[PDB]
RNA sequence: AGGACCGAACCGACUAAUGUUGAAAAAUUAGCGGAUGACUUGUGGCUGGGGGUGAAAGGCCAAUCAAACCGGGAGAUAGCU
RNA sequence: GCUCGCCGGAAGACCAAGGGUUCCUGUCCAACGUUAAUCGGGGCAGGGUGAGUCGACCCCUAAGGCGAGGCCGAAAGGCGUAGUCGAUGGGAAACAGGUUAAUAUUCCUGUACUUGGUGUUACUGCGAAGGGGGGACGGAGAAGGCUAUGUUGGCCGGGCGACGGUUGUCCCGGUUUAAGCGUGUAGGCUGGUUUUCCAGGCAAAUCCGGAAAAUCAAGGCUGAGGCGUGAUGACGAGGCACUACGGUGCUGAAGCAACAAAUGCCCUGCUUCCAGGAAAAGCCUCUAAGCAUCAGGUAACAUCAAAUCGUACCCCAAACCGACACAGGUGGUCAGGUAGAGAAUACCAAGGCGCUUGAGAGAACUCGGGUGAAGGAACUAGGCAAAAUGGUGCCGUAACUUCGGGAGAAGGCACGCUGAUAUGUAGGUGAGGUCCCUCGCGGAUGGAGCUGAAAUCAGUCGAAGAUACCAGCUGGCUGCAACUGUUUAUUAAAAACACAGCACUGUGCAAACACGAAAGUGGACGUAUACGGUGUGACGCCUGCCCGGUGCCGGAAGGUUAAU
């Protein structure tokens, strides 16, 4: 059928981009929490 | 003016392939590999300056690096840039 | 008019249109549209505020003249157009100097006559002059209920408001819905039934016609499930409880008025 | 060279139950 | 002219057979309904969990929904195995 | 390499999304390929994407997002104005031919075009964060003109046939040419030109709008296609050849005409309907500020620039989404021949492939199918499944009915090829030629040539003429639901949901109501002929009795009654 991934990368990263985490306030706690664990790519962009 | 230590900083290498060798006989292109981050004005000024030859007009590209697998871990070749810079009607450059 | 569609297809079998055409078949003045986003019945915070508004076609929100500033200028209506946002046809209405507007129109206006608002007007359909110098027992529309404004009672397609007394510095109107209600006697009115009186004698037909002037389709309340509204589930139909908006409050009787600022002008509820 | 091409089976998704139960 | 007619694109999913540890965690084949509209679709936006959205089935909200998923309270509790 | 088969509105070609070197060469076959493999979309090394004109970047905005101040909020933050971002839309400009193993509207050849600076010549009212015009807009349909494109003839070149005949009314192949520039046609739209004035477009006006007056009823705007030109060129079937059999260079004729014709263009047009059909910048124009013949503007003319990024490859898939080289899913563009109404369907061309396990043997049994004696629903939960009916034209058609329907009711007839009417008819197209001609892409008789149904009569063949593929089963009674629609993605598509219509009720606009502590926003840029909520569910006939119960609405005289 049709998947439930449709990949776009405008949406992708528009909404999981690093400047889309960066702009709220529980967005910089989601990247000061991957930064902690160490994490390679913190997010898509 | 541009600045002359970027003239030297720009070009890298000239290109050894067959597509190169018969662009230099039969169309008199040099065929360059520059900075990554060079641009055509710049190039074509350098390509003066340097080689002391005149230059009508210059055609760049960016080549895109492999994805090689040395050993087994996984690598990325660099990106860089590559330039075919023509000459003028009848002049030698080798 | 009403001209009963032949009932050639199933749908078309019921439908009731209303001719007319002095509508000016052609294009709007193109100083006057602006655009109007359809809502969706959508507010700033997203949701679903109202229910069942929602596609359509497009419409163009023409600015009309509701206040009726430029007294003193006798003004000739050039042509009668269709809006599509409120009730009534609109009057292209062109005045001396050369500036053109919109108003909502009255009920024997044609292109041709003269409509002169101000204080000096004479009283004839569509001249607004104001309700210390319109004389008592009289009929108008557009009327302010806040001194310069613009018309906020009786503006739909046929509705009309009376002025059934005058004293002190107050008017006390009888309104289309009959509740009578005092009215600041410096507000401006305008004469006149107002235009598409037969836009009650449509029928819509079909449910197309209801989603082309933007409707969705309304789901009643004992055909949900309990978690989605107060009548809801029920082996069968069952509709045992009392009526009541999806929201906890009684439909069928309950008075809701809360203002009590504009009590003092409810001279008389309706009934 | 040396691929050794064996990742973990992770291999059981989901079921249901889609049978005629004696009830 | 029409939420008109018969019918391919396109949307579906009514019946049968085949598969069902399959070719496929819902499909193929042969027929079937709509097919100028309350149609369908590309691209971007919006509504967040007792919340959304719902032509209303307790349906859908990432192969999960009589209240998602991820972490935390947390080694909840368990007169039960 | 030779045959054979399959798709051919795709199983062909070009793309966007997406992937990220899979593209091409050389080498190896350990692993991967559902087998072997010298092969590969596998490993390894090397190569490969060239842009003033294509697309992003850029200028302009939509839904919307962030939103200096501000309002609001225990804190976090929510909303929102100026703004600033946001394409799927608007905005300048390049086509043809050739080459590479791999790019090409990018490289080379030919011919172009656009926007800017600078400077030189001439001339003088230039200038906006503004005003105005335009940009700038629906669905359906219908006709006309065309083109792509095909068919037929001619012309040029090749051929005289492995088997009867084949110098002909024969067979085969070609018969290509653009962008740009001029010419402004088929057409559509608009009354123009000039003078004076104005309660108007926040002031400004020569611009727009509005009035009055003179003159001419033809000036302007838009516009596919044609004809030149580009072209004397290129392209071209082919020959001539040096050999690494892979190739490679020079030459190279004809290169027209008629007809048919699109969904593409004129068309962002015209007719018509109501459900009344984006915004801002480009662009044209008016001026206030001011700047004062300084600057600037505009007709040229030369000269410089046009940056950076993607340009490989797949792109209905073996490379994207599905764990797989998975019979699944995925939006745009191009749409040839023969029958056909058709983009269905059958066979085909260009093109691309034969679905990455084969060889046997021809048991049960299973799957996809074909036919069947005699009977025809006896099968069975149930005509489920199969079988049949199928087309075009004509004849004909009932009960009922909301006058439309029922209805394609049912039911029946004709259907091939050949000859005649007519050596190809009616009709369509119109070359000449002749006359005018406000002289040109002008208009009338003129019908050559080209194409071409359809019908009647006669003959004849077959068992069967819609011969294949595609292609209604029909009728009678009745329940339920008025109908078209929508749903339980993935066991339920219905009698359920909706629906137009009916009624009750709330609501006087700072509405009722909802989402939000609150601002606010939806309601609505709407105003009782409107909006929310509730029940019912077209249309016809109708809706009868009860206010004891529980609600709701009206009373505030009395009993009981809180903080204070
Ligand atoms: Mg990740
Ligand atoms: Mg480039
Ligand atoms: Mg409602
Ligand atoms: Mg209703
Ligand atoms: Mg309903
Ligand atoms: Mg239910
Ligand atoms: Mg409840
Ligand atoms: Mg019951
Ligand atoms: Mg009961
Ligand atoms: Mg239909
Ligand atoms: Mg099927
Ligand atoms: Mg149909
Ligand atoms: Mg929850
Ligand atoms: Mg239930
Ligand atoms: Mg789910
Ligand atoms: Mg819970
Ligand atoms: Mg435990
Ligand atoms: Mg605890
Ligand atoms: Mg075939
Ligand atoms: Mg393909
Ligand atoms: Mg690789
Ligand atoms: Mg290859
Ligand atoms: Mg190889
Ligand atoms: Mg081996
Ligand atoms: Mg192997
Ligand atoms: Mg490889
Ligand atoms: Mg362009
Ligand atoms: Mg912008
Ligand atoms: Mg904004
Ligand atoms: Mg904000
Ligand atoms: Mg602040
Ligand atoms: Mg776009
Ligand atoms: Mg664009
Ligand atoms: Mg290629
Ligand atoms: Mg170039
Ligand atoms: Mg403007
Ligand atoms: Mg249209
Ligand atoms: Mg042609
Ligand atoms: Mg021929
Ligand atoms: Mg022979
Ligand atoms: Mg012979
Ligand atoms: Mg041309
Ligand atoms: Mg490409
Ligand atoms: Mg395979
Ligand atoms: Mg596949
Ligand atoms: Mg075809
Ligand atoms: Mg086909
Ligand atoms: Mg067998
Ligand atoms: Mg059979
Ligand atoms: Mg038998
Ligand atoms: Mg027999
Ligand atoms: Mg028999
Ligand atoms: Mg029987
Ligand atoms: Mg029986
Ligand atoms: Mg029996
Ligand atoms: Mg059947
Ligand atoms: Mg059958
Ligand atoms: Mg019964
Ligand atoms: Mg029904
Ligand atoms: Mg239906
Ligand atoms: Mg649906
Ligand atoms: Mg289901
Ligand atoms: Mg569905
Ligand atoms: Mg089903
Ligand atoms: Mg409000
Ligand atoms: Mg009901
Ligand atoms: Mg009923
Ligand atoms: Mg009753
Ligand atoms: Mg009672
Ligand atoms: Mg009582
Ligand atoms: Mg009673
Ligand atoms: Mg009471």
């Amino acid at each position: 059928m049709k998947r439930t991934f449709q990949p776009s990368v405008l949406k992708r990263n528009r909404s999981h981009g690093f400047r889309a985490r960066m702009a709220t306030k529980n967005g910089r706690q989601v990247l000061a929490r991957r930064r902690a664990k160490g994490r390679a790519r913190l997010t898509v962009s | 003016m541009i600045r002359e230590e970027r003239l030297l900083k720009v070009l890298r290498a000239p290109h050894v392939s067959e597509k190169a060798s018969t662009a230099m006989e039969k169309s008199n292109t040099i065929v360059l590999k520059v900075a990554k981050d060079a641009t055509k004005a710049e190039i074509k000024a350098a390509v003066q300056k340097l080689f002391e030859v005149e230059v009508e007009v210059v055609n760049t590209l960016v080549v895109k690096g492999k994805v090689k697998r040395h050993g087994q871990r996984i690598g990325r070749r660099s990106d860089w840039k590559k330039a075919y810079v023509t000459l003028k009607e009848g002049q030698n450059l080798d | 008019a009403v001209v009963k569609c032949k009932p050639t297809s199933p749908g078309r079998r019921h439908v009731v249109k209303v001719v007319n055409p002095e509508l000016h078949k052609g294009k709007p003045f193109a100083p006057l549209l602006e655009k109007n986003s359809k809502s969706g019945g959508r507010n700033n915070n997203g949701r679903i505020t109202t229910r069942h508004i929602g596609g359509g076609h497009k419409q163009a929100y023409r600015i009309v003249d509701f206040k009726r500033n430029k007294d003193g200028i006798p003004a000739v209506v050039e042509r009668l157009e269709y809006d599509p946002n409120r009730s009534a046809n609109i009057a292209l209405v062109l005045y001396k100097d050369g500036e053109r507007r919109y108003i909502l129109a009255p009920k024997g206006l044609k292109a041709g006559d003269q409509i002169q608002s101000g204080v000096d007007a004479a009283i004839k359909p569509g001249n607004t002059l104001p309700m210390r110098n319109i004389p008592v027992g009289s009929t108008v529309h557009n009327v302010e209920m806040k001194p310069g404004k613009g018309g906020q009672l009786a503006r739909s397609a046929g509705t009309y408001v009376q002025i059934v007394a005058r004293d002190g510095a107050y008017v006390t109107l009888r309104l289309r819905s009959g509740e009578m209600r005092k009215v600041e006697a410096d507000c401006r009115a305008t004469l006149g039934e107002v235009g598409n009186a037969e836009h009650m004698l449509r029928v819509l037909g079909k449910a197309g016609a209801a989603r082309w002037r933007g409707v969705r389709p309304t789901v009643r309340g004992t055909a949900m499930n309990p978690v989605d509204h107060p009548h809801g589930g029920g082996e069968g139909r069952n509709f045992g409880k009392h009526p009541v908006t999806p929201w906890g409050v009684q439909t069928k009787g309950k008075k809701t008025r809360s203002n009590k600022r504009t009590d003092k002008f409810i001279v008389r509820r309706r009934s | 060279a040396a691929a050794a091409a064996a990742a973990a089976a992770a291999a059981a998704a989901a079921a249901a139950a889609a049978a005629a139960a004696a009830a």
